[PDB]
């Protein structure tokens, strides 16, 4: 059964490598969770520091791809900062090309046309990741993009992402159809953040210390991450209400 | 570029590709070669398995490679057109260069060592074909038949033949050949070649071709009419 | 680097070529889409399966734009199509436009389609295309033509059909409504009608992908005073526009 | 045993079958033994025949005026590495006017090696080679494998038998190390120490093959008549 | 590459552009010159490089529009990848990066100006991939006629009609002024938030008066050695 | 299956096979440490001794990088003599256009991009080694660890080979122990008596001790190698330390 | 613009006897009007009892020299230590020469 | 490495067969009917469609019959996208010939170079072969009107009549019973559809069904007309034939 | 399957072990050195009597100074006498002497081991290169597709080689003379050949520092036949 060893197809028209790749996602055992403001655009991580000896300030699953751009990656670091590599590459050649900086959804179409080739092309393996990709765009706002093995990508209202992703995704569906609407109605990002933590407190069930969180926030004209100490203060008013 | 090795040794020392190539020989029409005091002949088997066939346009069998050397083969014919166009190539070459067309040694070792840089070349299988080369050299009265195969070896032949059935004809010409006296005449020639076809073909109708070179580019193929002469002659000798 | 350069699709004993059968039921999985060919226009159509609720299906376009007067569609593996369609509006500009000044005919986009398509079936080191094409398009010689495209790299002509999930039921319903002497609005309701069937959960504007090939649309063009250049022929449908022709169904 | 196929393949303990089989077959050539004093080294090897119709096998090598090897194993694959470095010493030479350091030379030996041990279609070479050399901070020997691994050591030996010999120059450490502007001592040392090897043949005239180089001696290669000495 | 061809085509011209309150405009002659031969009186110097972007072009004319026709082709597949109108800097970096390429062989002097989500801008490129930004521009051979005139009557805040009518009046200081341009003035007027509109022959000064006599011959004048039919059918 | 016959194919778990294959032939090496400390990082090694015959003081397995950077590691050893090869040229290149040295995360993920490359197709092995490696910048003093999947994160302390468990719980009480911080000089010593320790998960052969370190105070910001005194009265150290 | 030629003077002398041979040359190295050196030598021992000298543009004449001295090397490799015969010796500097046919070493060479 | 996944499609079997190439004529086998009949004053091309539709759009639709040039034409039977492939080049390589010799192309070297270009396929590169076997019917001034078949192999013979694709065994038995050599066109144009009729696997031969072509020298005085046939045309032939 | 450039357990390449299998099956060449010249024979091994066994060319000229006999799968060796001939040419050319027979012979066999995935195979022919120099005088080696080359005072290769061999053993010593070692080329090939050995059917040649490398007539070859058989009847 060569057929499931390479990016062909089997019997029943299934690519087993692009699965197989899917499975090594949740390799990690890390979940995200991405949700938008009217200004903002927040991004959370579950930040998991098991060994003593590792130095916790290099242990991050989010990336700055250009000044505007963030991506939170689920899977394996290697495939990780492979992807992370080449869409700041193809982000600062978009902007010398074209003159402009590039938007989310586009470098999101770009690092997914990547994986499609990988999944027909035989000699290059798919990458073992899911990225999600934040910013807020000039043209189209607040813009939350999410790329698989596949090559399959879709804007998102909010999305999730790792192994009790479902259990977060209905959790984020419930409340917007009790709000109505497609954002979270919130003026500043400190409280947008506040939210996402909140929510996915309520999803997995787990409290959160200033280190078992990793977040990054997107604003206009600037993505950036927050610290522990910044995150500290972000807990400290959920929990005095 | 496609690199694989397809012709590689085998532990018992054979090179399997090679030798499948020869049963992709042993499989095609039969076809024979016998040379006189001042001629040589080819002779072709044609498989009567194919009626509604339009002969004048059906590539024969028996090719020029100039105006002084002829080319026969046995085995795949898609594969034969490649030698040939070759072996034409290297024809119009060696005189452009040397002043002189080439001798039929010559061209029977370039086309023998084009079949065996395909045995040890990577991407590619052999050449599914021997070929029996035949003529006479620039300003030379001497006849020459050489024979190749798939592996590359070449050889000089008083006679020969090769393709299916072939060892049977062998036989036949191995008691009837004689080479302290071989055939003086075309007409003798011919009537051998004929002959030896006949132990194998089935009917002396549309299934042979005869080919005769003479020296100094005088070659010449026989119509239906001028064979079926020579097997109408040999089967009222035969009843006997 | 690459070192596979030899077919990954080669003829089996029987003599069917396995991976495009294999595609070929890759297709018959993916989600129903379906064309129909007016006096005046084109029609095609597809279901837009969203992946979750929270995931915007206006980000995600099913039918596409190739050049002003040819649109596309198709059923299978959404990604495979992306980069096809990207291919495929390139070529439009490589081989043709930067050549005759002038936007190729339907027949010809979807011949060099089918191209790339072939070649990714005897090509070293690639697997063929897991999705089927549906392309509808108008030209001044040939007037509105209606095309398939299948992962060998076949394609044939249509009057109507339909590719995907439940084609085999869509297909006999559209051989009983289908007649020579249709208008394009009475495409647009039996495209409508045909699709209901397969779809399960909802049925409206925004669950449905809906394009037309038909008039030209110089209010979308964007610029006037060359009166040669009247718009573009291909128009999708908003999702207020199909609603309107959900109620009179 | 499922792989062994090619030397891209690791195994399920983390081992590389492929170069263990090249490293098999150096156990299969013929002895050679390196030791070195501060002043000079030396090499001794025990040449291989066909039969006694034919010639003894040469194992010895010379790569520069300063530098030389003997080789157990593929000898093609000898000639290919000591090809490497005749251009490698011969480079330092030209462009840096430089004699190359002996461990340059193992340095350059391994990563060749290396690469053919990483990447698919090649194979690992087949031998197994014992570089002696007197540069600017004395007197060297090294051992290389086909593996890549190079080892800078007093004394070695490799080939059949070659642990006889090995266990020799480990009891002989003390005495021949200081075997100081001496040449003739420091081969019958050697000499010696390969006959710790020997099962039921004896060094012969056209049999033994011995190397020499040091501080006020190039690298000579003796055969023939030219050993009969230290018999 | 090749050092020139005086053969080839190289129009006499006057191209400007003006920038306005709510948009930009530009403008041209419509004479086409081989060497003192007028061979075009009535050409299109004005090209479309997407619906909403507009370049006026100088220097070589077959490499003005051919320069013009590749960018705009490779805009077009630009704006259906990322599903967004093209931006007037996108193709303004296209245009330079590939004229600087050749080092100034390919003899395109160009004004670019247009409406996107952005704004409106107005820029000029020269040959050899140099760029420049203002509110007015002029090139061509009569540019420095063009450039008296919109140095003497350009202001800031000019409205729609006013930059109509300063730029056809800078147009015509290049066709009196001017050796290498004449006949009509073309324009085209791009406004935010509307279609671009553009107005062929917007002014017809040159017009050619009636001929003294007519130069109708009697049929049979020419004197005829051989006719035949010819097939143009299969 | 045999999902692990080929590099770069998942397995239905979603893992590489031949990845997990080369971390045994990395687990079967000697062992080595790094040691983050106050202005720098320290590096030591366990060379066994073979035989008698080899010579003391002239095999060195410690690397250097450009002058800042110091690399070691465990397992096959001409693997990793390639890798610090590459690094090499990575280093060069990143000084020949930006003019400054290599800062040493920016290091960390040359080496880790072209260490992931070797896991991306079947036509390439991966690397058969742990690597162990740091050294000083602008932004002060780090330590990395690389592993052949391609994976590799800052460390406080870092240790890998036969005796990487042992060396691992030595390490947890320094940091423990030490938490406003651990000097240079301090370091030198404690790598010596990790390395010693370390040694009863391999106390067949006899061994060989060899450190390396940098620091902005004791080395200038610059890689030297521990010799003479400083090296005597570090293995006296340890020597008194598992008596 | 760049001439990469220049005459660095100087002049060379071979004379044969019977069971001899002698080639001379002064020591003196010029450019111009400007002495460079007054001890620079141009005449080499080449081994295999061979001496060699490349007068001209010096340049070209230490890297001809310097090529024969490595050619006399690898023809001991590859040919079992054989002694290079000064009529073989002048047929591969030659080759040599001949090589750079179209961009010359501007030297007379005399062995 | 990629050796394990390597098919090797360019190798022989142990009885000398190249298996690649038996099984893509196995696959030919299976593909609609096409009839090649060469008369005295002209040739007849006859394909019979693979299993239509009634929604398939029939007068603008190009399956079976392709165009080469002005006086060569081919039927197809087998892969259709693979024959485009083919016919694209065969298309170059005359107007290559035409360029160089102000000549229209003789058929012979036209079906030789697209033959000898299958033939790679089969020897090299390590590729699958063409799924595709071709009439040719055309004209030059040499030998005049001409049949001609290539298949996977790249091995082409010349014919009087002939058929390729499905139920050849019965189709060719057929020909070869009420052929002969003093035959007109509009007696082959009988023979072609009445043979098509009855080795059908179709319930009934219809117009919706068929590709039909001629080339005579019915044109005015001394020059070759190549007609491909319209739907319509293609009805009143079948009723003046009496099969429908 | 497996790659072409594969060891075996043993320490082995596959390949190269299975060449010497098919040069086993090739016909029976023998060369014989001595102070007086160098001595090449071969069995022709014709596979019909219709074949014209004087086209079977089993030995070949490379230079004036050196010979060259093969066995094996001799269409292999065509390559590797046109890479001698010029490898000998081109040495003339660039140092105006003749080659050391030794030197031609290491160029021969730097070819046999450049083969993977370059050739696809390693070569499946034996040569037995024969020669003259000033420095080494006669010599005779013994090349094969490993890459290995020995030096032989006497060699058999092919067929019969193992039977030859031990022969050679006992017959060969330091004073042969070159009529000696004629007659026991064409003795040792009569013992191992099928077919029974004439003029027409088994070849000879040599080479000597005076007249260079000859190949023999069959009118001479026949003598030499006459001339042994007689020797042998005469106790
Ligand atoms: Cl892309």
């Amino acid at each position: 059964g060569y057929d499931r060893h390479i990016t062909i197809f089997s019997p029943e028209g299934r690519l087993y490598q692009v699965e197989y790749a899917f499975k090594a996602t949740n390799q990690t055992n890390i979940n995200s969770l991405a949700v938008r403001g009217k200004d903002c655009t927040v991004v959370i991580s579950q930040k998991k520091v098991p060994d003593k000896l590792l130095d916790p300030t290099t242990v991050s699953y989010i990336f700055c791809i250009s000044r505007t751009i963030g991506m939170v990656v689920n899977g394996p670091i290697p495939d990780a900062r492979n992807a992370a590599l080449r869409a700041k590459a193809e982000a600062a050649e978009f902007r010398y090309k074209y003159g402009y900086d590039m938007p989310c959804d586009v470098l999101a179409k770009r690092m997914a046309n990547l994986s499609q080739i990988y999944t027909q092309r035989a000699y290059m393996r798919p990458l073992g990741v899911i990225l999600t990709f934040v910013s807020v765009d000039e043209e189209l706002g607040p813009s939350i993009y999410k790329t698989d093995p596949a090559g399959y990508y879709v804007g998102y209202k909010a999305t999730a992402t790792g192994p009790k992703q479902q259990e977060i995704t209905t959790n984020l569906e419930n409340h917007f159809k009790k709000s109505k609407i497609d954002h979270i109605n919130e003026e500043s990002w400190e409280k947008v953040v506040e939210f996402a933590i909140t929510h996915m407190i309520d999803a997995l069930g787990t409290e959160f210390s200033k280190n078992d969180l990793e977040v990054g926030v997107a604003t206009k004209d600037k993505f950036f991450t927050l610290s522990a100490e910044n995150i500290e203060e972000r807990l400290v008013a959920i929990a005095e209400q | 570029g496609y690199d694989r090795a397809l012709s590689i040794f085998s532990p018992d020392g054979h090179i399997f590709q090679v030798e499948y190539a020869l049963e992709a020989v042993k499989r095609g029409t039969c076809a024979v070669g016998v040379k006189g005091k001042n001629c040589v002949v080819l002779g072709c088997e044609r498989r009567s398995t194919l009626k509604l066939q339009d002969t004048r346009i059906t590539p024969s069998k028996v090719s020029k490679i100039d105006s002084h050397v002829v080319l026969s083969f046995s085995g795949l014919n898609a594969d034969s057109r490649i030698l040939i166009e070759k072996a034409r190539v290297e024809a119009q070459s060696h005189r452009l260069t040397l002043e002189d067309p080439v001798t039929v040694e010559y061209l029977t070792r370039y086309v023998a060592g084009v079949q065996q840089r395909y045995t040890q070349s990577g991407g590619v299988r052999p050449f599914g074909v021997s070929t029996l080369i035949a003529g006479f050299d620039p300003r030379d009265d001497e006849p020459k038949l050489y024979q190749t195969e798939p592996s590359g070896i070449y050889s000089s032949w008083s006679a020969q033949t090769i393709g299916r059935n072939s060892k049977t004809v062998r036989e036949f010409l191995e008691k009837n050949y004689d080479r302290k006296e071989p055939p003086a005449t075309v007409e003798e020639c011919v009537k051998l070649t004929v002959r030896s076809l006949l132990e194998v073909v089935q009917t002396g109708a549309k299934n042979i071709e005869i080919t005769v070179v003479k020296p100094d580019s005088d070659i010449v193929a026989l119509s239906s009419e001028e064979i079926n002469q020579y097997v109408t002659q040999i089967e009222q000798e035969k009843q006997e | 680097t690459d070192r596979y350069s030899f077919s990954l699709t080669t003829f089996s004993p029987s003599g069917k070529l396995g991976q495009i059968d294999y595609a070929l039921t890759a297709v018959k999985q993916g989600v129903t889409s379906l064309g129909i060919k007016a006096t005046n226009g084109v029609v095609i159509a597809t279901e837009k399966k969203s992946s979750s609720p929270l995931a915007m299906s206006e980000t995600l376009s099913k039918v596409s734009l190739l050049t002003p007067d040819i649109g596309a569609v198709y059923s299978g593996m959404g990604p495979d199509y992306r980069v096809l369609v990207d291919k495929s509006r390139k070529v439009a500009h490589t081989s043709y436009k930067r050549i005759y000044g002038e936007y190729p005919p339907t027949k010809l986009l979807v011949s060099e389609v089918a191209k790339i398509m072939q070649e990714a079936t005897q090509s070293g080191g690639v697997r063929p295309f897991g999705v089927s094409l549906l392309i509808a398009g108008h030209d001044e010689f040939n007037g509105f033509s209606l095309y398939q495209v299948d992962p060998s790299g076949s394609y044939f002509p249509w009057k109507a059909t339909a590719i995907g999930k439940g084609s085999v039921a869509a297909k006999t319903f559209l051989e009983k409504r289908w007649n020579d002497e249709l208008e394009l609005e009475d495409a647009i309701h039996i495209a409508l009608l045909t699709l209901k069937e397969s779809v399960e959960g909802e049925f409206n504007g925004d669950t449905i992908e809906l394009a037309i090939i038909g008039d030209e649309n110089p209010d979308l063009l964007g610029y006037t005073g060359i009166p040669t250049d009247k718009g573009p022929r291909f128009r999708k449908l908003t999702s207020q526009e199909i609603n309107d022709r959900l109620e009179a169904l | 045993n499922n792989y062994d196929g090619d030397t891209v393949t690791f195994s399920p303990t983390g081992r590389l079958f492929q170069v263990e089989y090249a490293l098999e077959a150096i156990k299969q050539g013929s002895v050679t033994v390196g030791l070195r004093s501060n002043t000079h080294a030396v090499l001794v090897a025990l040449k291989r025949n066909a039969d006694e119709l034919s010639s003894y096998q040469k194992k010895i090598i010379k790569c520069d005026e300063h530098m030389g090897l003997s080789l157990a194993g593929l000898a093609p694959d000898a000639r290919v590495l000591s090809n490497y470095l005749r251009q490698q010493c011969n480079y330092s030479s030209l462009v840096f006017n430089r004699k190359l350091a002996v461990e340059r030379a193992g340095h350059l030996l391994c990563d060749k090696a290396q690469k053919n041990t990483q990447s698919y279609g090649g194979r690992p070479y087949g031998v197994g080679l014992l570089i002696i050399g007197y540069d600017k901070s004395g007197a060297h020997l090294l051992e290389f494998q086909p593996s890549g691994n190079v080892t800078e050591l007093y004394g070695t030996a490799i080939g059949a038998r070659s642990q006889g010999a090995k266990t020799y120059l480990e009891r002989t450490l003390d005495t021949f190390i200081k075997i100081d502007g001496n040449p003739d001592e420091l081969i019958k040392a050697g000499v010696e120490a390969i006959s710790q090897s020997l099962r039921d043949e004896s060094l012969t005239v056209d049999n033994l093959s011995i190397a020499i180089v040091g501080k006020d001696t190039p690298f000579t290669i003796y055969d023939g008549e030219a050993v009969a000495k230290y018999i | 590459n090749s050092h020139t061809q005086p053969k080839a085509t190289s129009t006499g011209a006057t191209i400007v552009g003006v920038k306005f309150n709510n948009g930009v405009v530009i403008a041209a002659d419509t004479r086409s010159t081989q060497g003192p031969i007028v061979a075009d009186k009535n050409c299109a110097k004005l090209h479309r490089i997407s619906p909403k972007i507009w370049c006026a072009g100088a220097g070589t004319a077959a490499d003005t529009e051919a320069v013009t026709q590749l960018i705009g082709s490779n805009i077009e597949l630009h704006s259906l990848y990322t599903s967004r109108e093209p931006r007037v800097v996108s193709a303004l970096q296209m245009l330079k990066q590939h004229l600087f390429k050749y080092q100034g062989h390919i003899g395109a002097y160009l004004i670019v100006a247009g409406v996107d989500p952005t704004g409106s801008h107005l820029f000029s490129i020269h040959a050899h991939g140099s760029t420049d930004v203002g509110y007015y521009l002029s090139l061509g051979s009569g540019s420095l006629a063009a450039m008296a005139v919109l140095e003497s009557h350009w202001k800031q805040d000019l409205t729609k009609e006013e930059a109509i009518k300063l730029a056809s009046d800078a147009i015509q200081a290049g066709i009196w002024n001017d050796l290498g341009s004449g006949s009509n003035v073309d324009v085209c007027v791009m406004e935010i938030g509307k279609d671009a509109e553009y107005l062929r022959n917007y002014l017809t000064p040159n017009v050619r008066e009636e001929k003294q006599k007519s130069y109708k011959f009697p049929r049979g004048t020419t004197a005829v050695l051989k006719e035949s039919i010819v097939n143009i059918c299969d | 299956t045999g999902y692990d016959l080929s590099n770069s194919v998942f397995s239905p778990d979603g893992r590489n096979f031949q990845v997990e294959y080369a971390v045994k032939a990395v687990e079967n090496g000697t062992t080595s440490i790094g040691i983050k400390c106050n202005d720098g990082v320290v590096f030591a090694v366990e060379k066994l001794i073979t035989s008698k015959l080899l010579v003391p003081q002239k095999n060195v397995k410690i690397q250097v990088v450009d002058r800042h950077i110091g690399c070691v590691y465990s397992g096959l050893i001409p693997d990793g003599r390639h890798l610090v090869n590459r690094g090499r040229e990575e280093a060069a290149s990143f000084k020949k256009l930006y003019k400054t040295p290599i800062p040493i995360p920016a290091f960390a993920d040359r080496l880790g991009q072209y260490v992931q490359a070797h896991t991306l197709y079947n036509s390439v092995r991966p690397f058969g080694v742990s690597t162990i490696f740091g050294g000083v910048d602008k932004n002060g003093a780090h330590l990395y660890m690389l592993e052949p999947s391609g994976s590799y994160w800052g460390y406080k302390g870092a240790a890998t080979g036969k005796g990487r468990q042992s060396a691992k719980a030595e390490l947890e009480k320094l940091v423990d122990h030490h938490p406003e911080g651990l000097s240079a000089r301090e370091a030198v010593k404690q790598a010596a008596k990790i390395i010693y320790l370390a040694h009863e998960d391999n106390k067949e052969k006899d061994f060989e001790l060899e450190i390396s370190w940098c620091s902005l105070s004791e080395t200038n910001g610059l890689h030297k190698f521990v010799k003479g005194d400083l090296l005597q009265e570090a293995i006296d150290f340890a020597q008194k330390e598992i008596n | 613009q760049f001439n990469p030629y220049g005459d660095n003077g100087g002049t060379i002398l071979g004379i044969a006897g019977e069971d001899f041979a002698v080639l001379a040359g002064d020591t003196r190295n010029i450019t111009d009007y400007s002495i460079n050196s007054r001890y620079e030598p141009k005449v080499f021992d080449c081994g295999d009892n061979i001496v060699m000298s490349a007068n001209g543009f010096a340049a070209d004449g230490d890297a001809l020299v310097k090529r024969f001295k490595n050619s006399v090397k690898w023809y001991h490799f590859d040919h079992n230590d054989k002694k290079l015969s000064i009529n073989s010796a002048a047929r591969n500097i030659q080759h040599l020469l001949y090589g750079k046919r179209f961009f010359p070493y501007y030297v007379h060479t005399i062995i | 490495g990629s050796r394990r996944y390597d098919s090797r499609t360019t190798i022989f079997s142990p009885e000398g067969r190249l298996y690649q190439v038996e099984y893509a004529l196995e696959s030919i086998s299976h593909a609609g009917t096409a009839i090649g009949i060469m008369a005295s004053d002209g040739i007849v091309l006859a394909a019979e469609r693979k299993v239509t539709s009634t929604l398939l759009e029939q007068d603008t639709s190009t399956e079976k019959l392709y165009k080469l040039n002005d006086k060569i034409a081919v039927a197809v039977a087998g892969l259709t996208a693979d024959a485009e492939i083919l016919i694209n080049t065969a298309r170059i390589h005359a107007q290559n010939y035409l360029k160089t010799y102000n000549e229209d192309i003789p058929v012979e070297i036209l079906v030789r170079r697209l033959s000898d270009i299958k033939q790679g396929y089969t020897q090299h590169g390590g590729l699958r072969p063409f799924g595709v076997s071709f009439i040719y019917a055309g004209y030059d001034d040499r030998y005049g009107y001409q049949l001609y078949t290539s298949n996977p192999s790249g091995n082409y013979t010349g014919w009087k009549a002939i058929s390729v694709g499905a139920n050849t065994s019965a189709a060719q038995t057929l020909l070869q019973m009420d052929y002969k050599d003093d035959m007109k066109v509009d007696d082959a144009i009988e023979l072609a559809l009445k043979t098509l009729s009855k080795t059908t696997d179709s319930s009934a031969l219809t117009y919706d069904r068929l590709e039909f072509a001629t080339i005579r020298k019915g044109a005015n005085d001394g020059e070759v007309y190549q007609k491909i046939f319209k739907p319509q045309e293609i009805k009143d032939i079948l009723v003046k034939t009496g099969i429908t | 399957d497996r790659g072409v450039s594969t060891f075996s357990p043993e320490g082995r390449l596959f390949q190269v072990e299975y060449s010497l299998e098919a040069i086993k099956l090739g016909s029976t060449a023998i060369g014989i050195a001595t102070k007086e010249g160098v001595v090449l024979g071969v069995e022709k091994r014709a596979t019909s009597p219709l074949l014209e066994s004087d086209s079977i060319e089993k030995i070949v000229e490379i230079d004036r100074h050196i010979g060259c006999a093969m066995s094996g799968l001799t269409a292999d060796a065509r390559s590797m006498i046109e890479h001698a001939r010029t490898a000998a040419v081109t040495h003339n050319l660039y140092y105006d002497e003749d080659i050391n027979v030794e030197s031609l012979t290491q160029s021969v066999c730097d070819l046999a081991l450049r083969f993977g995935e370059l050739m696809s195979r390693p070569f499946g022919v034996a040569l037995l290169i024969a020669g003259h120099d000033a420095d080494d005088g006669y010599q005779l080696f013994h090349a094969e597709p490993s890459g290995t080359f020995y030096r032989y005072n006497a060699k058999a290769i092919g067929s019969g080689s193992e039977g030859a061999q031990a022969e050679l053993l006992n017959e060969w010593h330091s004073s042969l003379t070159l009529k000696e070692a004629e007659l026991l080329v064409l003795k040792i090939l009569k013992q191992v050949m099928e077919e029974k050995l004439d003029e027409n059917n088994a070849q000879l040649s040599c080479i000597t520092k005076q007249d260079g490398f000859k190949i023999y007539d069959n009118e001479k070859t026949a003598e030499l036949i006459k001339e042994l058989k007689e020797k042998e009847a005469a106790e």
